[PDB]
């Protein structure tokens, strides 16, 4: 797995 | 007369919240941040006691930043004919919560205390200003390296707090609670506590426990790092299905692994510097 940001919305 | 009043810099970034620059306040070099959100991409609309029409956004952060607190409070802003520019605190040296849990994966359990225990504090702050964040992640937590104070960020997606019913919600789905994902459905303070579980597992874990919608309804929690028996019991607390099982932020504030929170300088001293 990777670990990213997610956007709002 | 916003461009003589700051120094405008680098952009510092971009994205659904709109486009935030560096700059310094020309009147006494103090460090900013300058952001812009287009006026046609903004939803949420609202009155200042003035009356005049701005962005929820604004509105909230005028009802949270008056007096020191562990939110980025808004020192000014001004109207563009297509725009709003906001004038906000920039910590220096600051690094953001999301890419510092990147570069440092998983935070000592003594570390974690300190941060959680600053953002119940600054979320507390925001209720008892009337203010909803709906947005709490470790994105949208900045920390100054130097004192090492944690300040929220971003009340793009939030509203006025109320004892009633949500049924919209614009925040980040991984941090949004079953009973969103199921119903359209949740109330402020436990939907908050839910994303606040989801953070406490993202600083001790070094990444948020749920990707999928059905993980986040099936509320099972696998730790894939080593973590006490005390912080397991108060994260899976705060990510209980039914949202009544959750704890009230005094409950959480009170729980064994609360206790014996670092003083901010001295989480510098030993964590940061
Ligand atoms: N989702 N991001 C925002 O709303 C950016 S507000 C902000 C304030 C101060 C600094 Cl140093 C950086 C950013």
């Amino acid at each position: 797995r990777k670990r990213r940001r997610h956007p709002s919305g | 007369p916003l461009e003589s009043q700051y120094q405008v810099g680098p952009l510092l970034g971009s994205g659904g919240f709109g486009s935030v620059y560096s700059g310094i306040r020309v009147s006494d070099n103090l460090p900013v941040a300058i952001k812009h959100v287009e006026k046609d991409r903004i939803s949420d609309w609202g009155e200042l006691p003035n009356g005049t029409r701005v962005p929820m956004e604004v509105v909230l952060l005028k009802k949270v930043s008056s007096g020191f607190s562990g939110v980025i409070r808004l020192l000014d802003w001004f109207e563009r004919p297509d725009s709003f520019v906001l004038i906000l605190e920039r910590p220096e040296p600051v690094q953001d919560l999301f890419d510092f849990i990147t570069e440092r994966g998983a935070l000592q359990e003594e570390l974690a205390r300190s941060f959680f225990w600053q953002v119940l504090e600054a979320v507390r702050h925001c209720h008892n200003c009337g203010v909803l964040h709906r947005d709490i992640k470790d994105e949208n937590i900045l920390i100054d390296l130097n004192r090492g104070e944690l300040k929220l960020i971003d009340f793009g997606s939030g509203a006025l707090l109320k004892d009633t019913v949500y049924t919209d919600f614009d925040g980040t789905r991984v941090y949004s609670p079953p009973e969103w994902i199921r119903y359209h459905r949740y109330h402020g303070r436990s939907a908050a506590v839910w994303s606040l579980g989801i953070l406490l597992y993202d600083m001790v874990c070094g990444d948020i426990p749920f990707e999928h919608d059905e993980e986040i309804i099936g509320g099972q929690v696998f730790f894939r790092q080593r973590v006490s028996s005390e912080c397991q019991h108060l994260i899976r607390w705060c990510l209980a299905l039914r949202p009544s099982d959750r704890p009230t932020f005094e409950e959480i504030q009170n729980h064994p692994w609360m206790q014996d929170v670092l003083l901010p300088q001295e989480t510098a001293e030993i964590h940061l510097h």
